[PDB]
């Protein structure tokens, strides 16, 4: 038996962290670009799988 | 007035070990047949609980005061409806406020006043030949009531109170708690006719009614009903007669449990 | 009351936004609302009509597009990721 | 396949379909 | 960023010559209509009736002592009616009661 595929996952990190709150969403923008970096890492995981 | 009925001899407590009983739904929420864990105030499976037995013809008459300890587990198998309620408080007198719970043949009576409890309180009942019925007019449990701050009432929970000479076929088990100024009642009716004192432990209790009252309870006391004796040509009595009775007392403790829910919404089993 | 629509719900004091619908689940008299694994609410009883209803959160999903190439052409097509076609035009 | 068995979308979390389906594989 | 999905992608990356493939430019979330729905049931209102519509009252030396609990109090029935000579509330807003 050899594993070859795992169910790829992507996360709406804005929703996960800020919780669809306007001021919370505004504040997180001050922490740079972790938002997009994590999303692109996950999509790379998916396409690679 | 009050009736003084005491036994000079004090008997040692008798011990019997619980097996699995004494579990209640931790919340009023539902989960769909999924194992789930929680950490609340429960009854350990193997707890050396206390055993009390009232004997009548030789006879045993003693109803001592027991502490509450953050919650109480109560159960009994009565056949003549002798047990009728519970009384709670801190000083159990007119100095402070105490909680009263009692049942009658018609309804359920719960009262919150500055009740003055007796040394050996009980509820007096008697029979009227003209009325052909039993009534409980005399409130021999307490002498007077004052500072009535709360009163509650709800329909009878499991049974109808009458004068019966029955057999042991069912067991009533109750769990009592008070948290954050709220008082909660848990119950479950299970018909068991086995000689054993406790069942395997399949069943689990359900919430009955939540009473928000901001009072401190440190100890509790049972309530028993005493029947006035109508003497036949060949009977003797001391002015009051009651049937044999027994019950059990359990104590909560801070623990955490693992619970099994089913698709229907019934807790089939659990583990400590 | 609002049913079969994307709304917010409060009920006995909890919070949440989603779509309410009829439920096949049968609850005991003490039960108030249904909770799913990982501590997420999925069912709630109606306190007025004493009826249980399901909870489905808002149909969230990322938006994606397809493109054969900028220099190839300017045409484009769009793919909505894991959303039913019934309620797509709410995009504005 | 009948032997192997243990989710859905909850609160922002997403799952994407596989590139090749079981019939194609 | 609001003209054509292609433009939104050109903003998501940093180029004007985006290449063929698949791109996750942004995300969609449906919006609800605000509604505080289905407050729980009402058992019984406050027994104001036998207090304000009592046929007799008591003397000032023997002022009666009334308790109100486990019920819903609707003061709007009180302060909306123009049948009371005076209406004074101290340290509390009757409208917000
Ligand atoms: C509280 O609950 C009662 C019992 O369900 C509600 O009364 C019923 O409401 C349904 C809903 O449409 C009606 O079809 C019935 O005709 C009602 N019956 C009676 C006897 O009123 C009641 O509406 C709920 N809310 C309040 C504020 O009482
Ligand atoms: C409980 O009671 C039984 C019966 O006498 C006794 O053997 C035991 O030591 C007691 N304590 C515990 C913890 O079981
Ligand atoms: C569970 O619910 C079903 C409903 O179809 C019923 O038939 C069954 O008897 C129930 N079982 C228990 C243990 O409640
Ligand atoms: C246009 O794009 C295609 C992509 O296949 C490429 O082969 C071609 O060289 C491009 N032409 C120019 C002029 O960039
Ligand atoms: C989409 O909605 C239609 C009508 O409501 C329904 O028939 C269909 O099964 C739905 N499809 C999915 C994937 O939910
Ligand atoms: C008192 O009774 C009168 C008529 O008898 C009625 O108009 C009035 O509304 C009642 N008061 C209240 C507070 O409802």
């Amino acid at each position: 038996i050899l594993p070859v595929s795992m169910t790829k996952t992507s996360v709406d990190c804005t929703m996960y962290i800020c919780g669809d709150s306007t001021e919370c969403s505004n504040l997180l923008l001050q922490y740079g670009s972790f938002c997009t970096q994590l999303n692109r890492a996950l999509t790379g995981i998916a396409v690679e799988q | 007035q009050c009736v003084n009925l005491t036994t000079r001899t004090q008997l040692p407590p008798a011990y019997t070990n619980s097996f699995t009983r004494g579990v209640y739904y931790p919340d009023k929420v539902f989960r769909s047949s999924v194992l789930h864990s929680t950490q609340d105030l429960f009854l350990p499976f193997f707890s050396n609980v206390t055993w009390f037995h009232a004997i009548h013809v030789t006879k045993r008459f003693d109803n001592p005061v027991l502490p509450f300890n953050d919650g109480v587990y109560f159960a009994s198998t009565e056949k003549s409806n002798i047990i009728r309620g519970w009384i709670f408080g801190t000083t159990l007198d007119s100095k402070t406020q105490s909680l009263l719970i009692v049942n009658n043949a018609t309804n359920v009576v719960i009262k919150v006043c500055e009740f003055q409890f007796c040394n050996d309180p009980f509820l007096g009942v008697y029979y009227h030949k003209n009325n052909k019925s039993w009534m409980e007019s005399e409130f021999r449990v307490y002498s007077s009531a004052n500072n009535c701050t709360f009163e509650y009432v709800s329909q009878p929970f499991l049974m109808d109170l009458e004068g019966k000479q029955g057999n042991f076929k069912n067991l009533r088990e109750f769990v009592f708690k008070n948290i954050d100024g709220y008082f909660k009642i848990y119950s479950k009716h299970t018909p068991i006719n086995l000689v054993r004192d406790l069942p395997q432990g399949f069943s689990a209790l359900e919430p009955l009614v939540d009473l928000p009252i901001g009072i401190n309870i440190t100890r509790f006391q049972t309530l028993l009903a005493l029947h006035r004796s109508y003497l036949t040509p060949g009977d003797s009595s001391s002015g009051w007669t009651a049937g044999a009775a027994a019950y059990y007392v359990g104590y909560l403790q801070p623990r955490t449990f693992l619970l099994k829910y089913n698709e229907n919404g019934t807790i089939t089993d659990a583990v400590d | 009351l609002v049913k079969n629509k994307c709304v917010n719900f409060n009920f006995n004091g909890l919070t949440g936004t989603g779509v309410l619908t009829e439920s096949n689940k049968k609850f005991l008299p003490f039960q108030q609302f249904g909770r799913d694994i990982a501590d997420t609410t999925d069912a709630v009883r109606d306190p007025q009509t004493l009826e249980i209803l399901d909870i489905t959160p808002c149909s969230f999903g990322g938006v994606s597009v397809i493109t054969p190439g900028t220099n190839t052409s300017n045409q484009v097509a769009v793919l909505y990721q894991d959303v039913n076609c019934t309620e797509v035009p709410v995009a504005i | 396949f009948n032997k192997v068995t243990l989710a859905q979308k909850f609160n922002g979390l997403t799952v994407l379909p596989p590139l090749l389906t079981d019939e194609m594989i | 960023c609001a003209l054509d999905p292609l433009s939104e992608t050109k903003c998501t990356l940093k180029s004007f010559t985006v290449e063929k493939g698949i791109y996750q430019t942004s995300n969609f979330r449906v919006q609800p209509t605000e509604s505080i729905v289905r407050f729980p049931n009402i058992t019984n209102l406050c027994p104001f009736g036998e207090v304000f519509n009592a046929t007799r009252f008591a003397s000032v030396y023997a002022w009666n002592r009334k308790r109100i609990s486990n019920c819903v109090a609707d003061y709007s029935v009180l302060y909306n009616s123009a049948s009371f000579s005076t209406f004074k509330c101290y340290g509390v807003s009757p409208t917000k009661l």
